């Protein structure tokens, strides 16, 4: 019923709001960080040169 | 002239290409049918007649193979799959016709007829089905004509204004949904007043398939 | 996973005879027919192919206008025809299919042959050690090298490592470069380094001793070594 | 000889008319060729290869034989034989090239009408080109290749009289050649209509439902009268003159109708291109979307 | 006795979003400025393929980085070799109606699914040379939305019902359901660490589910239309959504906030797929306009359109190394430029 499943979405809503949480700002910056440590081997990015020449015929 | 194994690795792509191109051409020699609309009403019959998830049907005659999409246990959004059926030649539209006279309702106090039209309305002015053309079934003529006598078809809608007989009640209502089309250039709606004791119920909607069809060919080389 | 052979016994030169193999329980639609024959004092030398289709048959560097293969799965005839036979023919025969693909396994799987008596700029690599006397309990360490470069444009070169067990039929350890093929125990290894090339078995038991064979043929012949018979 | 039978007061009339309609012609064929070469969808089928055919072989046909026309009569350039040959012989190719292409947007259209089921695969690029190719080479080299052995001085011809150096068995072949394509279209387009009202009747006869009367027959005739009009009265005293000038009787008016006559060979080219790519209703629908 | 529940339940709301508006502290942009950016960067087809007939719906990449699988409206889902153009084999299906393809990262499988709610599994290193249907499993009333891979023996997939099942290979039965989202469901991600996984439905809702616990982990709201496609980060801790309403979004699971839109006046029309690349740097859209943008994550500024497709774009890629990007469309064509 409706009551049965209210119970059910409560239960759900309280288990969910203490969930830990952090800064966006501290988020945000791995992902910044994370393109720097990998921006040498990025061949979009970066155009690597035809040294290595993939697909080419 | 490549290496031994490309020399033999390009013959991999001569037989999927052969393999593609014979049967690309064995699935274009069939007309696909939907039935976006109610089907469980009584074209489940009409089905039997002849001979969860998509229901697909396969019958012939007169050198056409015909797949029907029955699409009845979905249960689900009617927008999101609905691109993937663009392109068939028809969509087979169908009604119980025994609504108004038994007064069946059961939709919270409205008649079923207000959502068939809602439904109708929905189908033909969706954006992927301007260029198809619905073609409308009317099944349960014998109870309807059987049992019109005594229902009162004004107390459910009082804009109707005319007799009792059973051959010129029903024709009223035609226009309340053909009426909700907005293109009548193309979108065409046929009718058939099917009944389940007709024999050739399904013969009309060949005839109307191959009116699609000219016409349809018509567009590619400019007649028109 | 199992092969049908049909052929063998004693002949004559001059005489045509069709050597017949058969793949039931098996599907073969889309594999090359390699032929393989043998030495019994030298390495394995392929004799006859054909491709998926039936649209391509090679030969060795001497076998043109004397074999050919003809193939038709859908009755299971699947063979060689002897044309212009001569009496220099005394060998066993060996049916190998295998079809190539990006990742595959050339070579994965080996018929067993059959045995025929007869009365009476090719690429050639060198065997470091040829007719080794037998010994069990020694970690086996075989060299080998190449006439020409082994790195085709492609990157994928040819390294195949056969061995063959004392017995019937023989089975891969290298295809392509240092990987191990399947139906086989994980002790072989194989590795390579610019013209050398070399196979290694560690531990050894009563299957790990057998022959070795090696190819690196970038053109349509395919010719082993000098035969590196640990048993002789 | 002298074949320049001319008087300047119709001269100049003839040359400015000329001129207009030799504009007029490649206007039209340019703006059709900018419709159609868009390389979209609509370069897929093979009736807008035909018809993108027709189009710029009129468009070179029209100016090449305006020039050759304005150079012969208001200059009087006599020139030599060899030249007059090769200049004579671009006016023929492109007109048998714009009678197959109308031949073959016929055959197309008869294709369609008859059997609609296969049509899909019967018509298709493959098919499309090895025709066309086949008739622009069948058109080239009948252009070409007769002129440069046959000739009125080599031996039995009269010069085909009005024209200068036609023999008279090369000017047999072409009228043929050309009627017989002309009664191929007109037999197509007729079976077209009647196919259609067939199918009309049966629709209303058996009682099926879906402008009062019947809007496909009607419309198709609409359509299709107005095509066989002007072909016919396009090129109807063309391929009688031709025939009088077989038969030899020479006459000082006739010369001058028969340039007058030219009037109606350069209006069809003018006007093919306007009844064929415009009344299309997907033709109409791609260039008023764009 | 429902008058309470209700209270409590926006109140429950109203907790959760005040949490989260405090979170934030600034705009992505002001942290992501301040560097140059990509620029005009748009490169030619190197390869194009063919041979489909009928417009495709799913494709994936390899772990190999080289081998590809493509699946269309036609029951053919085809292995492609990308650096030389030739078909490796085709694998006839039973329904033509599909939307999910899929490939093992050990190569051996395959999986396919779409409108008949079920999931086909085909063996691709066969030792009899052939693809074989593995497994059927079948536990759906609905159609499927999505399936990828977290080993050689689990497999998670998306209903089109609510749900999601986390399955077991050897027997049919449903490992976990996962269950929520009061409504249909489009896309699911699988994180690159096989340990968490995101979802997308037809409510504007985007939730967390745990692949061991099985609960909930986070619920996310946004757009006001439908979500079509997701797709995690390359580093695992962040996903971006494609909507219906032509506008993608940002989402970072430790935030639990939006932190970049990306959006342009001139299209209106939504999202079909989206996709990333190697370091998570250039974010690439398929739309139904015909083309296929590539933006950056950071800046959302336009840097380049891979047009060339004559309908609308349905199926994107990149390899793992991150050198070439296959696409694909409603024409039967599958592009894949580098
Ligand atoms: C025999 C080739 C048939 C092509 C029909 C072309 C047409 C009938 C329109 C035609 C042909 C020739 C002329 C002039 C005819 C005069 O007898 C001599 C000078 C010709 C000038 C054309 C130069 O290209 C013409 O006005 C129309
Ligand atoms: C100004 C001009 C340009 C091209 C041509 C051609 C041929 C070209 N050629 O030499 O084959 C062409 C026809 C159509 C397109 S190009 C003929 C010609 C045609 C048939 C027989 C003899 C000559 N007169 C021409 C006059």
């Amino acid at each position: 019923a409706s009551i049965a499943q209210a119970r059910k979405l409560v239960e759900q809503l309280k288990m969910e709001a203490n969930i830990d949480r952090i800064k966006v700002s501290k988020a945000a910056a791995d992902l910044m960080a994370y393109c720097e440590a990998h921006a040498k081997e990025d061949p979009l990015l970066t155009p690597v040169p035809a040294s290595e020449n993939p697909f080419r015929e | 002239t490549v290496s031994a194994e490309d020399k033999a690795a390009a013959e991999r792509s001569k037989m999927i290409d052969k393999n593609l191109r014979e049967d690309g051409e064995k699935a274009a020699r069939e007309v696909k049918l939907l039935l976006l609309g109610a089907g469980e009403s009584g074209k489940n019959t009409i089905v039997k007649q002849m001979k969860t998830g998509i229901v697909e049907t396969h019958f012939t005659f007169k050198d056409l193979h015909f797949k029907m999409f029955d699409v009845g246990a979905q249960r689900s959004e009617r927008k999101k799959w609905i691109h993937c059926f663009e392109g068939v030649t028809a969509i087979i539209f169908c009604v119980a016709l025994s609504a108004y006279d038994l007064v069946l309702a059961e939709d919270e106090e409205m008649n079923r007829m207000h959502a068939s039209m809602k439904l109708f309305d929905s189908i033909c002015n969706n954006k992927w089905f301007t260029d198809t053309s619905i073609i409308l079934f009317l099944n349960k003529k014998d109870l309807f004509e059987e049992k019109i006598t005594h229902s009162p078809l004004t107390i459910c809608f009082p804009e109707y204004t005319g007799a009792n007989k059973y051959d010129e009640a029903a024709s009223y209502i035609q226009s309340k949904f053909e009426d909700l089309n907005k293109r009548k250039d193309t979108k065409e709606i046929y009718t058939h007043f099917t009944c389940s004791t007709d024999t050739k119920n399904v013969q009309f909607v060949f005839d109307a398939v191959t009116d699609v069809i000219i016409k349809n060919n018509l567009k590619d080389c400019g007649l028109f | 996973v199992q092969l049908v052979e049909s052929g063998g016994g004693l002949v004559q030169p001059g005489g045509s005879r069709k050597l017949s193999c058969s793949a039931s329980g098996f599907a073969f639609s889309s594999f090359g027919m390699h032929w393989v024959r043998q030495a019994p004092e030298k390495g394995l030398e392929w004799v006859a192919y054909i491709s998926s289709g039936s649209g391509t048959i090679y030969y060795a560097d001497t076998v043109k206008g004397r074999f050919t293969i003809s193939r038709d799965d859908p009755k299971n005839t699947l063979f060689l025809q002897m044309t212009s036979l001569r009496s220099e023919d005394t060998a066993m025969y060996y049916c190998v299919r295998s079809i190539y693909y990006y990742g595959s396994s050339p070579f994965d799987f080996w018929g067993q042959g059959t045995t025929l008596t007869v009365s009476s700029s090719d690429i050639v690599m060198t065997q470091a050690t040829s007719s080794v006397p037998v010994t069990p309990g020694e970690s086996v360490s075989i060299s080998c090298r190449s006439s020409k470069s082994l790195l085709h444009s492609n990157g994928n070169t040819y390294l195949y490592w056969f061995l063959q067990r004392p017995g019937q039929s023989p089975q891969l350890l290298i295809y392509r470069m240092s990987n191990l093929a399947s139906g086989v125990p994980d002790r072989f290894s194989g590795s390579g380094s610019g013209t050398a090339f070399t196979l290694t078995i560690s531990r050894l038991e009563a299957e790990d001793v057998g022959v070795y064979y090696c190819m690196q043929h970038l053109e349509y012949p395919l010719t082993f070594g000098a035969g590196t018979k640990l048993e002789l | 000889e002298c074949f320049m039978v001319l008087n300047p007061s119709q001269q100049l009339a003839i040359a400015v008319l000329s001129l207009t309609l030799g504009t007029f012609t490649v206007l039209e064929n340019l703006l059709v060729l900018c419709v159609i070469l868009h390389s979209r969808s609509l370069r897929c089928r093979p009736s807008y290869h035909f018809i993108g055919s027709l189009a710029v072989a009129d468009l070179l046909g029209s100016v090449i034989f305006v020039y050759s026309f304005i150079d012969f009569h208001v200059f009087h350039r006599k020139d030599s034989r060899n030249v007059f040959l090769f200049k004579l012989g671009g006016v023929t190719a492109s007109f048998t090239a714009s009678v197959g292409s109308l031949f073959l947007t016929a055959i197309d259209r008869y294709i369609s009408i008859h059997r609609p089921l296969a049509y899909k695969r019967i018509v298709t690029r493959p098919k499309a080109v090895v025709a066309f190719c086949l008739m622009w080479t069948i058109a080239i080299v009948i252009a070409v290749l007769p002129l440069l052995g046959w000739n009125c001085e080599k031996l039995q011809s009269v010069c085909s009289d009005i024209f200068p150096h036609i023999d008279e068995t090369y000017l047999m072949f072409w009228i043929g050649v050309t009627s017989v394509l002309l009664l191929f279209i007109v037999y197509a387009y007729m079976y077209i209509l009647w196919k259609a009202h067939s199918h009309a009747v049966r629709m209303i006869q058996r009682g099926t439902q879906k402008p009062d009367q019947a809007r496909m027959d009607i419309r198709l005739a609409k359509t299709l009268v107005l095509i066989l009009v002007v072909l016919i009265i396009c090129w109807g005293p063309l391929l009688a003159i031709m025939v009088y000038d077989v038969f030899g009787k020479m006459n000082k008016l006739i010369k001058t109708v028969f340039a007058f006559c030219s009037m109606l060979c350069l209006l069809n080219s003018t006007v093919n291109p306007i009844i064929y790519a415009l009344r299309s209703k997907d033709l109409r629908h791609a260039f008023r979307s764009m | 006795e429902l008058d309470q529940l209700r209270q409590e339940a926006e109140q429950l709301k109203n907790q959760i979003r005040d949490a989260r508006k405090a979170c934030a502290d600034a705009t992505l942009s002001q942290i992501t400025n301040n560097i140059d950016p990509v620029g005009r960067i748009q490169m030619r087809t190197r390869r194009t393929l063919r041979g489909h007939l009928a417009k495709i719906y799913a494709m994936h990449w390899g772990t190999d980085s080289r081998l590809l699988v493509s699946a269309s409206q036609d029951g053919k889902l085809i292995i492609w070799d990308s650096y030389t153009t030739n078909k490796v084999h085709a694998i006839p299906l039973r329904s033509s109606w599909v939307m999910t393809c899929a490939y093992a990262p050990s190569g051996n499988y395959v999986a396919c699914g779409g409108l008949d709610n079920i999931c086909s599994i085909y063996n691709l290193k066969t030792r009899e040379g052939n693809v074989r249907v593995s497994r059927e499993l079948a536990g759906h009333t609905g159609y499927l939305s999505c399936c990828r891979f977290l080993d050689d023996n689990q497999i998670v997939t998306s209903s089109g019902d609510t749900t999601c099942a986390l399955w077991d290979i050897e027997t049919g039965q449903q490992t976990t359901t996962f269950t929520g989202h009061t409504g249909d469901v489009m896309s699911l991600s699988l994180a690159p660490d096989t340990r968490l996984f995101v979802s997308g439905a037809c409510d504007a809702s985007a939730k967390l589910w745990d692949v061991r616990e099985g609960m909930c982990r986070q619920t996310f709201t946004g757009h006001e239309s439908d979500i079509n496609a997701i797709c995690f980060f390359p580093n695992g801790n962040a996903f971006a959504t494609g909507s219906d309403d032509a506008t993608c979004r940002l989402f970072d699971l430790r935030a639990d906030q939006e932190l970049m839109t990306y959006s342009h006046d001139n299209i209106i029309c939504g999202i079909t797929s989206v996709s990333f690349s190697k370091s998570g740097r250039l974010l690439l859209a398929g739309y139904d306009d015909f083309n296929c943008n590539v933006w950056d994550a950071l800046k959302a500024d336009r840097a380049g359109v891979l047009a060339g497709h004559d309908n609308r774009v349905s199926c994107l890629g990149v390899t793992d190394d991150g050198m070439a990007v296959a696409t694909g469309s409603w024409d039967s064509f599958l592009k894949i430029w580098n």
